RNA sequence: GAGGGAACCCACU
């Protein structure tokens, strides 16, 4: 229904509106580096 | 008659800078002299540092009424 | 100010938090300018009482020159004051602290920059700030109930809490032998 | 509370219900502040 | 599932070694001393053969596709 | 209205996970249960389940 | 999907400088070398060969980034000594040592398949 | 005759390989 | 009974002749709480104060009472609980040879080691979970060591030198079905070699590697954006519109097997095994037998690596940090042991309950061979020669390669497809969709004051709409 | 083109829409030809 | 000129390794040589793999990575072979890569062990080394299965794969007796002497050397057989005096430019 | 496969090993997860908690 | 077509995300404001998300099969929004507990506690190499703290060339004696346990997690107090470098001989054990033989309880108390437990000599069959063994009932964990 | 130069 649409964590509000699928965004492991700086994150060039 | 803090926020900071850069950016007259850097938001920082942006924040108050400061007008302590 | 002390903390707790941190601020300014404690110092008391006084008047938190808004002021900043004079007396800055005048003036300047700079800046969302800030310690949490059921317990205004307890406490000699307790 | 020989000051209770019901909201509120400080440093953790 | 070449940390050669290693336990040596006669003494070739689970015996039961 | 998940498709990643997987029992009570019970190692499961191998999170 | 080709360890590309000479601004007589597509090989041997020369005042190397294949050799000499100089001569010094290393080998494996 | 403690775990995987010989892993199912 | 069981096949003895002798028998959970049982035969043979005289049942092994996973743990007494639960739960996610005939099998997903081992350091228990024959790691030379410090936090550094040899390389194979269907009279799905004057809305990729069948052969190589099943389903000048069967994306390999057949209803049914050969890479998921999981941080050559006297660097370079909280002991006791195992030349035993192993005996065991007897070596620096001034844990521990490699996770989303209904982007890397900033990260930008960048998240990176 | 037959390893003949059986022995799963096209490995 | 003056002392020279003392030179020179030996020392190993038919059980890329593995005779001919980055030719010629070619059925009941001796080069200098043991074992065939191929080796070092270390296992050691203290025992008497220790029984560790230096290594260089150790060793020394020149001319150019 | 030795297994592209337990359905391998549940035919004597009921017993 | 790439004033480029770019970078859960970071893009060459060993503490992650998102601002506003407000360094000190959530972790922890120590000193050439990695060094390499015989540096030199600026802090090592301080050596430690950073130089101590790490008033947090964010950035790189590459020389393992205690410890270890199980049946002769009291407020088997539980947590403490003064000070265990970096003492006593108590709900193991844990004791077995208490060390290894009885224990904090997110999580959405 | 949803299960942090 209607209402099965619009609630929920799933719904139109909190799954859609609250929160939702973003572009320009990636996702991978992440592994240690000790050379980089605290305000510094390693890239794969695929990502980049 | 101005009662607002005369120190510029970090908020203020950070959205003078992101304006005054994205203006740059499209091509605004630069206010300070450039030593051959390209990047907007370096020469939105050294505007602000030398405190020539031409900027004025808008600080609404609770009671509906509103304070214009200059960016020339504030303290940037951070 | 130590009265009003012992009225604020009853239990004689000094441990306490405030913006500026004097006593390395005073160790920085010893350091900085050369301060031989062994040596007599340059350093007037009565510069150390008035320098204080126009440091304290310029430590705003509260604006306005109403007697609410200096009500309000005094008492925003009442800890802070309480512990600048408290620490930045005359007696201790001359044969403690035994800092110069050039010293006290650096020390002066950079409370005041401190305390501006600790000042809530118009913007923050303190909210969110602290619903943050009280739910991310709940991720790491007589038969008194604690942690996280006694939270929920909280925030949830329970009507029926898991264990209900008083803590009585006796006057006079009732309080003093077991029998009459 | 209004018993002979016990505290009528420094005698609380944990229910912030009847904290509030007895002693109001100014009290219930330094009652609420002062069980969520104990919930908070049982563990020794310490929030501003 | 078939003998490695190489031992895998310093590579020396084992690839040549288990059906020489599987003849001198049928000829009743004990493990260490069939290790010890093919010249493996570094622990690390020593548990290319002793670890060893030749599958491409089994997997040759199987009639080819091809 | 019916039980889900009796039938499952069987790993085959590991023959350990096959094996494991034709060797699992289910408590068919729901993930979304809060109490403990259920979930704990009972002292009769001494010989008969396997005191280490549960998964983690929900189930 | 992201691994790199294995050569480019040790492979310049085109328009990649071998070593590249700074000078460095903070102290008189310094020289930082970016050497391109090498380790801690020759890192090692030209930093301990300088250290070996007593007009030489610092002398060090390092590998800013272990996935990258760069290194950088800060070298600082005495006034009337040039980081350059002392660079050219830890190299000549290290060659002479590696070619009398590889006559003296060569005589010794002689000796040793003679009998 | 008893089987001695020395000879105990050698007996007791005997026992357990005929165990797993019949049975083997599946049998329930 | 034993001297008859020694020859079960021969006597014709078997377990269920033990049982009609009245030997064993079978005791469930309700009868088991009035049983008296001796743990162990030593319960019965105890002298005046045996702590009971009236024992009914002794257990066969009490190593019985763990299941299939956690008997491949070794030493399982010497380790905390919850790291014997995550070995349990890793040791189904570990690549091995998953069963012997997998060359006739086309399983959706299929992950089979090079060289599998058996673990120098075994229990009795796995000699009936056939892992001796379907093993599922390798023995790794581990030093636990802090090296250059790539290994932090439940890392490790991997001898890239012994990943060129093969350690721990594995195939992944995928499989492909599609089948024409006959879905009404007009409609005709069918395997053809499609053209591109011809069929409608074609993905703009080649096409030429397919056979004219429709079907790609195998040992042809193959990339994302590569068709492998050309389908093309009727229309009723385009009389027929492309449905073809797509590689799954960044999903590079090599096509390893096509077979064609028969569905139960009688249509042409093709299934094609993909096949892309996965060399161990930084982000791939590796766990030894004791719950120590973690991704590898870096791979070293062997020039770099640490070594011994005697030249041998480290597979495996592990922190020491992974060890003092998990209380993995077992982890260091099967090292010291496989080192003894692989010296002596025979497979160690660890059995969880015996008294005839013990760290003492593994320790005199281990310092017959010419080693330090608690497994610690002098190790050198791999970059400079000298010593290192701690010596360093090394030896053989049975390692496994977790199914959790960083390629199949690696996904990242500039603009694409988006949902039909909320016009939103899509779910998960196989869709190409985008990533869910969702109502926590909401909170959270709130909380840091950028408004901005909340906006772009929610109204122009995900659906700005007029 | 050529598939060989999965139980008896003979080559057989397939056109397209002609149901996949085996001329020889009737079994109905068939594998298709190693490909001709040319294919490098680096031995790595 | 600061150079030392190394001295060579040969302890054992088989076929398979090399024992020697290299004295009077740096700790920095004896690791640097040892990494050379590992990983900058060129041989010859098959890089090029083009399977015609594999009808085995194991796969195309396992066979090629099994025949990449496999060591090659490089004595002699890797100094005169070109790198194929180097090279004039569009693909492959004999001045820079050696042509292999395996032809295998198996048409017997017994199951045929295609080995490193069923490598058949074009070069006579360049075959497998145990085609000079048993032979290393390619992949095992039963009946019916068949392996067509044909491969191309070419020079290349063990920076880029481990194929082209030459090396099986490089023995390198220093202070044997811990004179220098550069590792510290919690407790000495638990620890095994060295080979080359010399020390009494009763003693453990050596006294305390406060000026003294890592001055005598102590080297065995064991060879998977491309090569022979002494030119494992030979063209370690030569590799990186080639290094230190090239180096050199770098250095030298990049001063002359500024 | 029942009754069937290894080599007949091998034979028909089978693996011994293979410990069956388990149902094809569409070419997918099915297993049947075991499920627990209350015995059958036993009194079982509980305390329902917060509820009308002291004591309650169950078959 | 060459007529398409042409550019003008005013057009876009979208160009690939490059070197410097500013990302914001979170991990699931983000539970405080410092789970979304901004950081400055690096290119490196494999598939994963490179990430500083300091800043995995905000994000609560470690590289066990972690996974983070990295959301790229697309605008200049947004793009310095999160440079001015959301980079790595502003967010060094939170407001939730007035403190750093990032400070050294594990190994530069575990050798900074081994660098800082009195006994360390490196060489001209180990101090030139350590001087490679300090990016914020002037180039003049210090007068060492010994000229002769053999020109030494100590590790506290290159440290207080590590420290920025001016730093005046007075912090104590976790080994730090508690009458030190009311002693003649107070200003002198013996132990070198007293840390004292004085104009940026650090004057004495051995640092460690009460020093480098995420407290109130730690070396840190007067950085960022005293030098702004981008000089502690630069201060926790450096630490980290510098610490990382000594290390290489220095060394840091564990291995079975770190799990050794004495023969004499063991012997005491068995004695403690054996006293208190003695205590166990003697109360348990006083309970049945009805001699036992019951305190005020509590029922005679809860009493009973309370005496036994005493009575084996006083057993699992004094058998702790001797492991740890068995420890030598190369013992790696002791050394990441002083460091601050991993473990406890607690750790270090289940490891070497006594588990101890398994316990389900807070109270012993429960009579699950008709009165008896198992059914290889019998019926109303009050005793240590029967009930979980665990005699035996992980190095020595579990009794089958041990075994059982641990695992019912560890079933416990996975179930507490599992159970407990759902809950928190909900929590913390209705504080939101 | 990009055409399904839903349900369930397993798994990951
Ligand atoms: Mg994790
Ligand atoms: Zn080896
Ligand atoms: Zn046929
Ligand atoms: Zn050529």
């Amino acid at each position: 229904s209607l209402k099965q649409r619009l609630k929920g964590k799933e719904g139109r509000v909190r799954g859609n509106l609250m929160g939702k699928r973003v572009d320009f965004s990636a996702r991978t492991v992440i592994t240690p580096d000790p050379n980089l700086s605290i305000d510094q994150v390693g890239v794969p060039r695929s990502i980049a | 008659k101005r009662i607002t803090t005369p120190y510029m926020t970090k908020y203020e900071r950070a959205r003078v800078l992101g304006t005054r850069a994205l203006q740059i950016a499209m091509c605004a007259p630069v206010m300070v002299e450039l030593e051959g850097e390209t990047d907007p938001l370096l020469i939105a920082m050294k505007e602000l540092k030398a405190r020539k942006i031409p900027i004025i924040i808008r600080r609404y108050l609770p009671d509906g009424s509103y304070e214009d400061w200059g960016v020339d007008e504030l303290i940037i302590s951070d | 100010d130590r009265e009003v002390l012992r009225v604020i903390f009853p239990t004689g707790d000094s441990k306490v938090v405030l913006p500026c941190n004097l006593l390395r601020m005073i160790w920085n300014a010893q350091k900085i300018f050369h301060i031989n404690p062994r040596l007599p110092s340059d350093l007037h008391p009565i510069k150390v009482v008035e320098g204080v006084k126009e440091l304290s008047k310029k430590l705003v938190i509260v604006n306005g020159d109403d007697p609410l808004s200096r009500q309000a002021q005094e008492n925003a900043t009442l800890l802070f004051n309480i512990h600048l004079r408290s620490t930045l007396c005359s007696r201790r800055m001359a044969e403690e602290f035994r800092l110069s005048g050039e010293a006290f003036d650096w020390l002066l300047g950079e409370i005041e920059s401190k305390f501006n700079q600790a000042i809530a800046h118009p913007g923050e969302m303190v909210g969110a700030l602290a619903a943050q800030s009280l739910g991310e310690p709940a991720t790491q949490m007589k038969n008194v109930t604690l942690g996280v059921p006694r939270l929920k317990e909280l925030i949830n205004i329970s009507k029926k809490p898991k264990t209900p307890s008083l803590t009585v406490f006796l006057l006079g000699q009732s309080a003093r032998d077991a029998e009459r307790a | 509370l209004s018993e002979k020989d016990v505290d009528p000051v420094r005698t609380t209770s944990n229910d912030i219900v009847e904290i509030f019901t007895v002693l109001g909201i100014e009290a219930v509120r330094k009652a609420l502040e002062r069980e969520l400080y104990h919930v908070i440093s049982f563990d020794g953790s310490y929030v501003n | 599932m078939i003998i490695p070449v190489r031992c895998f940390t310093c590579g020396k050669i084992v690839g040549n070694k288990w059906e020489a290693y599987l003849g001198l336990l049928q000829a009743e040596y004990t493990e260490g001393d069939a290790l010890d006669a093919l010249g493996l003494k570094r622990y690390c070739c020593r548990r290319m053969l002793l670890a060893h689970v030749d599958l491409i015996e089994k997997l040759l039961n199987y009639a080819p596709l091809e | 209205q019916a039980r889900a998940g009796v039938s499952q498709v069987l790993n085959r990643l590991t023959f350990a996970s096959t094996l494991s997987h034709l060797r699992r029992l289910n408590s068919p009570i729901g993930r979304d249960g809060k109490l403990a019970k259920p979930r704990q190692l009972h002292n009769t499961l001494w010989g008969m389940v396997c005191p280490a191998e549960t998964p983690e999170g929900h189930a | 999907m992201n691994a790199p080709p294995a050569f480019e360890s040790f492979l310049l590309f085109e328009g990649e400088k071998k070593i590249t000479i700074n000078k460095d601004t903070k102290v008189p007589n310094a020289c930082l070398f970016t050497i391109n597509k090498e380790d801690h090989t020759l890192g090692n041997i030209i930093k301990s060969q300088l250290l070996k020369d007593p007009q030489v005042l610092f002398a060090g190397y390092k590998v800013p980034h272990p996935l990258e294949h760069k290194i950088i050799i800060r070298v600082q000499t005495t006034p009337d000594y040039s980081p350059q100089e002392a660079f050219t001569n830890a190299i000549t010094d290290l060659i002479s040592e590696l070619s009398l290393l590889e006559e003296r080998f060569r005589v010794a494996i002689k000796d040793k398949q003679e009998g | 005759d008893e089987i001695t403690p020395d000879l105990w775990q050698e007996a007791c995987w005997i026992v357990i390989s005929s165990y797993f010989d019949e049975k083997g892993l599946v049998r329930q199912q | 009974h034993i001297d008859q069981l020694k020859e079960r096949e021969y006597n014709n003895y078997s377990w269920q002749d033990l049982v009609a002798s009245g030997v064993v028998e079978y005791i469930d959970t309700l009868e088991e709480e009035t049983v008296m049982l001796a743990m162990t035969p030593d319960d019965l043979q105890e002298k005046e104060v045996a702590y009971c005289s009236t024992y009914t049942h002794c257990e066969i092994h009490p190593s019985m009472i763990l299941g299939v996973c956690a008997s491949i743990i070794p030493f399982p007494d010497h380790n905390q609980s919850p790291r014997n639960t995550y070995q349990s739960a890793m040791g189904k996610q570990a690549m091995g040879v998953y069963i012997t005939n997998f060359h006739v099998r086309m399983d959706t997903l299929a992950h089979v080691l090079y060289y599998p081992q058996k673990p120098l350091v075994t229990t009795r228990s796995m000699e009936y979970l056939r892992f001796r024959e379907l093993p599922a790691g390798i023995n790794s030379i581990v030093a636990i060591a802090s090296y250059t410090g790539y290994n932090q936090e439940d890392s490790v550094i991997m001898n890239r030198s012994a990943v060129d040899r093969g350690f721990f390389r594995s195939v992944f194979y995928r499989s492909y079905k599609e089948q024409e269907s006959k879905k009404g009279f007009d409609q005709e799905e069918v395997f053809e070699k499609p053209t591109r004057e011809t069929c409608q809305g074609m993905r703009h990729a080649i096409y030429d590697k397919l056979d004219d069948d429709g079907l790609i052969a195998p040992g042809v190589r193959v990339s994302g954006d590569d068709v492998i099943i050309g389908k093309t389903v009727t229309l009723p000048r385009y009389t027929k519109r492309d449905c073809s069967t797509f590689l799954r994306t960044s999903e590079t390999g090599i096509v390893d097997q096509v077979m064609v057949t028969l569905n139960q209803e009688g249509y042409k049914f093709c299934k094609i095994r993909v096949r892309s050969v996965r060399i161990p890479q930084i982000g791939d998921k590796f766990a030894s037998r004791h719950g120590q999981k973690g991704t590898c941080g870096i791979q070293y050559r062997q020039e770099d690596m640490p070594f011994t006297c005697e030249g041998i660097t480290p597979d495996i370079i592990i922190n020491p940090h992974a060890i003092p909280s998990r209380m993995t002991i077992g982890h260091l006791i099967e090292c010291l042991q496989g080192k003894v195992s692989a010296n002596k030349g025979e497979i160690g035993d660890a059995t969880p309950f015996n008294d005839a192993v013990n760290v003492q005996k593994i320790s005199n065991l281990l310092s017959d061979y010419g080693y330090h007897l608690r497994g610690n070596e002098v190790l050198y620096n791999g970059f400079t020669g000298r010593k290192i001034t701690s010596q360093i844990f090394i030896g053989p521990t049975y390692y496994q390669r977790l199914k959790h490699m960083v390629d199949d996770k690696i996904h990242s989303r500039a603009r694409g497809p988006i949902q039909i209904l909320n016009r939103q982007p899509m779910e998960g890397r196989s869709r190409d969709g985008g990533l869910r900033f969702g109502e926590m990260e909401r909170d959270c930008q709130i909380a840091h004051g950028a408004a901005q960048f909340l906006r772009e998240r929610l109204f122009e990176a995900s659906d700005p709409y007029q | 083109m050529i598939y060989i037959c999965g139980e008896c390893h003979t080559e057989n003949e397939i056109k397209s829409r002609d149901p996949i059986r085996c001329r020889e022995c009737g079994y109905r799963i068939m594998y298709k030809k190693r490909t001709k096209r040319l294919v490098v490995f680096d031995a790595r | 000129p600061y150079a030392n003056q190394p001295t060579v002392r040969i302890t054992e020279l088989t076929d398979e390794n090399v024992k020697f003392i290299i004295e009077n030179t740096d700790l920095a020179v004896a690791n640097s040589i040892r990494r050379v030996f590992i990983a900058e020392v060129p041989i010859i190993a098959i890089d090029w793999v083009q399977i015609d038919a594999n009808s085995s059980v194991l796969h195309d890329e396992f066979i090629a990575h099994r025949l990449g593995l496999i060591p090659l005779t490089s004595d002699d001919i890797v100094d005169k072979l070109q790198y194929s980055r180097d090279c004039t030719c569009e693909e492959f010629c004999p001045e820079c890569s050696v042509e292999f070619t395996l032809d295998v059925r198996c048409n017997e009941d017994q199951t045929r062990h295609v080995t490193s001796r069923d490598l058949i080069s074009n070069s006579p200098r360049v075959i497998p080394v145990t085609s000079r043991q048993d032979d290393i074992l390619i992949v095992k065939l039963r009946k019916g299965q068949e392996l067509r191929l044909r491969a191309y080796a070419k020079k290349g070092f063990g920076k880029e794969h481990a194929k082209w270390n030459p090396t099986a296992g490089v023995a390198f050691e220093y202070d044997p007796d811990n004179a220098l203290r550069h590792t510290v025992y919690p407790k000495p008497e638990e620890w095994p002497k060295s080979e080359y220790s010399e020390l009494d029984e009763d003693e453990s560790q050596a006294p305390y050397d406060p000026n003294g230096k890592p001055e005598r290594f102590y080297y065995n260089v064991e060879s998977c057989g491309s090569l022979r150790p002494e030119t494992i060793v030979l063209s370690a020394l030569s590799g990186l005096k080639k290094k230190l020149s090239d180096l050199q001319t770098q250095l030298s150019h990049e001063i002359q430019s500024d | 496969l029942n009754g069937l030795t290894d080599r007949d297994l091998c034979e028909l592209n089978e693996c011994p090993l293979d410990p069956g337990g388990y149902f094809i359905i569409n070419g997918s391998e099915k297993v049947l997860i075991a499920q627990e549940k209350m015995a059958t035919n036993t009194v079982y004597v509980f305390a329902k908690k917060d509820s009308k009921y002291a004591y309650t017993g169950e078959c | 077509k060459p007529s398409d790439l042409h550019l003008q004033t005013g057009y876009k480029v979208e160009r690939h995300m490059c070197d410097g770019d500013i990302v914001i970078f979170n991990r699931q859960p983000t539970l405080h404001k410092m789970s979304m970071m901004g950081h400055r893009v690096r290119i490196l060459p494999w598939s994963t998300f490179r990430l500083n060993l300091s800043v995995t503490t905000p994000y609560n992650a470690d590289f066990d099969g972690d996974e983070m998102n990295l959301h790229l601002p697309q605008s200049l506003e947004t793009r310095a929004e999160i440079q001015e407000l959301a980079m790595v360094p502003r967010m060094i000190v939170t407001p939730q507990s007035n403190r750093p959530v990032m400070g050294i972790v594990q190994d530069t922890l575990t050798a900074v506690r081994k660098f800082t120590k009195r006994d360390v000193f490196l060489e001209r050439g180990e101090v030139m190499n350590l001087l490679m990695f300090l990016s914020t060094w002037d180039g003049k390499v210090p007068q060492p703290a010994i000229l002769k015989p053999r020109p030494l540096w100590t590790g506290k030199q290159i440290f207080s060339l590590i420290i920025p600026g001016h730093i005046n802090c007075i912090r104590t090592h976790s080994t730090h004696p508690d009458d030190e301080d009311s002693g003649p050596y107070k200003h002198i430690s013996p132990g070198d346990t007293k840390v004292v950073v004085e104009n940026g130089e650090l004057i004495m101590g051995i640092l460690c997690k009460k020093s480098l790490g995420t407290s109130a008033g730690s070396l840190v947090h007067i950085s960022y107090l005293e030098m702004g964010h981008d000089i502690t950035r630069l201060f926790y790189s450096n630490i980290q470098t510098v610490i990382n590459n000594w290390l290489l020389i220095e060394g840091h393992t564990i291995g079975i001989g770190d799990s050794i205690a004495d023969s004499k410890t063991y012997q005491d270890i068995q004695n403690t054990i054996k006293k208190a199980k003695q205590d166990v049946i003697e109360v348990i002769e006083k309970a049945h033989n009805n001699e036992l009291e019951p305190t005020p407020g509590n029922t005679l088997r809860q009493t009973f309880e309370n005496q036994v539980n005493r009575i084996l947590n006083d057993a699992r403490d004094k058998t702790g108390s001797s492991a740890q003064k068995s420890l030598s000070e190369y013992n790696n265990f002791k050394s990441m437990v002083v460091s601050g970096a991993k473990g406890s003492k607690i750790n270090i006593s289940q490891v070497i000599a006594v588990v101890g108590q398994q316990n389900v709900e807070g109270k012993r193991i429960p009579f699950g069959f008709k009165h008896r844990t198992l059914p290889h004791f019998i019926k109303d077995d009050y005793g240590p063994e029967s009930r979980g208490f665990v005699e035996n060390s992980y190095l020595a290894g579990l009794t089958p009932t041990e075994f059982f009885f641990h695992a019912m224990g560890g079933r416990e904090g996975l179930i507490d964990t599992a159970v407990k997110t759902a809950e928190t999580g909900y929590i913390q959405r209705r504080l939101i």
